[PDB]
């Protein structure tokens, strides 16, 4: 599933939920793999590097939609500044042509994928331990310390209930002054404006909730999960499901933070249409 | 850091066998490794490819179906299962060490000597040996060259020494080449004119396989 | 699958000199900014030897008058200066995309003086012809260059069917090439002609040199 995201006026961009996860799994357990064996930390060059140059070439396919991408922005620029109906379908066109260019590039972008699982697999399959019986967790340990507890911190720091009921606050506020406010002539094209920016932005809200509550759930399964794989040894096979395990928990968290953070802005670029649209029809218009 | 090979012979077509090939000088499960093989006068052919815990298993369109590699880690052995064997699968079969390089690539740094696979319906023959005296009527030289031509034998090798291997320097002996399913070779020794036929030449080829060992003195026409 | 296109196919140089060898790839054996192109050294009833794996990455061991460089579709291989334990075989193979595909080869050979070859003719021997079969056998000695062709005439015509020919590779202490010829008839057919020839053509002459017998003279 792909979700589009307008950060910034003017700016707008696009992520394949699955990819962004598969693509942080593989990081992951290339990471783990690493720093499991003394030995073996000084190829974290190497692995900075390759995960580079996979990142830049999906970027490089993304950046080959840029002309379709603009020309959605072009009349996203003329929805949102009307200072409706064929805007509407407008919209919804230049909308599913950008999907279909996504579905296009399918192919460019799964191979990539391919790419990054094999050198994750790889990685992986090379886990070597001193005592099969008795493997060490220093690696779990240090990579969790270095790639994922700040990210836990930051999560915890923030509020981001409080921000679900600031976000309905916002939408509680623009039905209220949508309906309390008398009606007027030549104020329609701004009205179904309103009501559509409204519904994209409660589509953005229920986004950031669904996020919101995967980013809850896995912080305390991950917290609690670290602690049973930390200061001890493992047989083999148990170590590495242990680390195909926390992989899956990471790429999960990681991604949902990634992208409610993504929505967040969003809300926010559209909140401001919002404000400037009510404001040129209680100052241009006074509509008390 | 040693690879061995073992398992090759004759195998007749449709047939059948199975390589193995073991390692030491290494923690044999930290590497991918694969089979490589060599046909008579061509360049090598990759065959198949095993990751360190066999998650990645790769095959040449050539032997897919066919061939089937495996491993055990515990025991530092690569095994090769070859099934429907043709005549074109007739090579040196080589066993190789695989490195992957954190840029993403595997490459081969340790072989084998290799194990020789021959797929042929052929039984063992004892080949037939045949004294090779100059022309007569010749003009008279410093040297005077000799031969020694062994035709239709099964399988390789045979052993050609000239005067029970007392003659070395002079003798040239050539590969053996397939004709029609039997194997020739030929060889030559070229002496100082005056010592021959006065201090005597005699060839000598012993076919290992069929347990002969044939003598022919060279005698002039 | 990927066609790997060696040149030349055999290369001869002196002691101390440079040989540069190249491979060119059907498409890009490029993956993420590296260029997966190998080099492997192969001495007579020896297995390859690996040289170079990343396209320019010497490997452990090799000495560094090996070098490997390019990209994409051509690859060279550099080894100055030349050493005794230098001429042999050398492979190029790329590991992008399975198959993984090795070139057909490029043999390093000495250079040395040229010698016309010594050649002999063989009537069948006696104890061929009781059995049924009259093989004449033609050896070509030491002769450099290399490139050879063998003619057999028999009454003056050319005979291109029965022939069966061996050479041996360039010589350890000599440096020469030796070529063996073996025209086979059955006796039945050996006794219904009488001269038999065989010409060879090498560059140290534009005459061929032409050994013949007659049959029972």
């Amino acid at each position: 599933s792909i979700d589009i995201l307008q950060e910034k006026e003017g700016h707008l961009d696009f992520v394949i939920i699955p990819h962004y996860t598969f693509l942080d799994y593989y990081k992951h357990l290339s990471y783990n793999s690493i720093y499991h064996k003394s030995s073996t930390y000084g190829k974290y060059i190497a692995v900075d590097a390759f995960i580079k140059k996979i990142n830049e070439a999906y970027d490089k396919v993304k950046s080959k939609c840029n002309d379709i991408k603009n020309d959605l922005i072009a009349t996203i620029k003329k929805l949102e500044h009307p200072y409706f109906k064929k805007m509407m379908d407008e919209y919804n066109t230049k909308k599913k042509k950008l999907i279909k260019c996504i579905k296009n590039h399918e192919n460019d972008f799964n191979k990539i994928c391919m790419d990054m699982k094999n050198y994750g697999t790889n990685l992986f399959e090379q886990l070597s331990c001193y005592n099969n019986n008795f493997c060490n967790t220093n690696g779990i340990r240090y990579h969790y310390d270095e790639y994922i507890h700040k990210l836990i911190l930051s999560v915890k720091s923030k509020n981001l209930n409080k921000d679900l009921s600031d976000m309905t606050n916002i939408l509680q506020q623009s039905e209220l002054l949508l309906t309390n406010l008398n009606k007027k002539m030549g104020s329609y094209i701004y009205i179904d404006t309103i009501k559509f920016i409204h519904k994209e932005m409660k589509h953005i809200f229920n986004r950031i909730e669904y996020h919101t509550k995967i980013i809850n759930d896995k912080t305390k399964i991950i917290q609690d999960k670290i602690k049973l794989n930390i200061w001890r040894t493992f047989q083999k096979d148990e170590l590495l499901k242990r680390i195909l395990d926390m992989s899956n928990e990471y790429s999960l968290f990681i991604t949902s933070d990634h992208l409610r953070q993504m929505l967040y802005n969003t809300f926010y670029s559209k909140e401001k249409h919002l404000n400037n649209i009510f404001h040129h029809l209680i100052y241009v218009l006074q509509m008390k | 850091v040693k690879l061995v090979e073992s398992g090759g012979g004759v195998v007749q077509p449709g047939g059948s066998r199975k390589l193995s090939c073991a390692a030491s000088g290494f923690t044999f499960s930290d590497y991918g490794m694969a089979w490589v093989r060599q046909a008579p006068g061509k360049g090598p052919e990759w065959v198949t490819f095993i990751s360190n815990m066999a998650y990645s298993i790769y095959y040449a369109d050539t032997v897919t179906g066919r061939f089937t590699i495996s491993r055990e880690n515990a025991k530092n052995t690569l095994h090769l299962e070859m099934s429907s064997l043709r005549s074109e699968d007739t090579a040196m079969y080589y066993c190789t060490r695989a490195i992957f390089d954190y840029a993403g690539y595997w490459y081969f740094d340790v072989w084998g000597a290799g194990t020789t696979v021959t797929v042929s319906s052929a039984k063992t023959t004892a080949p037939s040996v045949y004294p090779l005296a100059p022309v007569c009527g010749d003009t008279t030289g410093s040297s005077v060259t000799l031969g020694c031509l062994v035709k239709g034998y099964f399988p390789e090798p045979v052993t050609l020494t000239w005067n029970s291997g007392s003659l070395s320097s002079g003798v040239h002996t050539f590969p053996a080449v397939l004709q029609s399913d039997l194997y020739t070779l030929s060889s030559s020794v070229t002496v100082t004119s005056s010592t021959w036929p006065s201090q005597s030449i005699t060839c000598n080829v012993a076919h290992p396989a069929s347990s002969t060992k044939v003598d022919k003195k060279i005698e002039p026409r | 699958d990927i066609v790997l296109t060696q040149s030349p196919a055999s290369l001869a140089v002196s002691l101390g000199q440079r040989a540069t060898i190249s491979c060119r790839a059907s498409e890009s054996v490029e993956y993420y900014g590296t260029s997966l192109m190998q080099w492997f050294q192969q001495k007579p009833g020896q297995p390859p030897r690996l040289l170079i794996h990343g396209a320019s990455n010497v490997q452990s061991g090799v000495p560094a008058r090996f070098s490997g460089s390019g990209s994409g579709t051509d690859f060279s291989l550099n080894i100055h200066p030349v050493e005794e334990d230098d001429f042999a075989m050398y492979f190029c193979q790329q590991s992008t995309k399975v198959p993984w595909t090795f070139g057909g080869g490029t043999k390093l050979e000495i250079k040395r003086a040229d010698a016309a070859p010594t050649v002999s003719i063989f009537p069948p021997s006696s104890e061929q012809l009781t059995s049924g079969g009259a093989s004449v056998v033609c050896f070509l000695n030491n002769f450099y260059p290399k490139d050879i062709n063998v003619k057999w005439k028999i009454d003056g015509s050319e005979r291109q069917n029965g022939v069966l020919n061996s050479w041996t590779d360039q010589d350890s202490k000599d440096s020469t090439y030796s070529m063996s010829s073996t025209l086979t008839l059955t006796k039945d057919e050996y006794e219904r002609h009488n001269s038999y020839t065989c010409e060879a053509t090498h560059k140290t002459s534009t005459s061929p040199i032409v050994k013949s017998f007659n049959r029972n003279e």
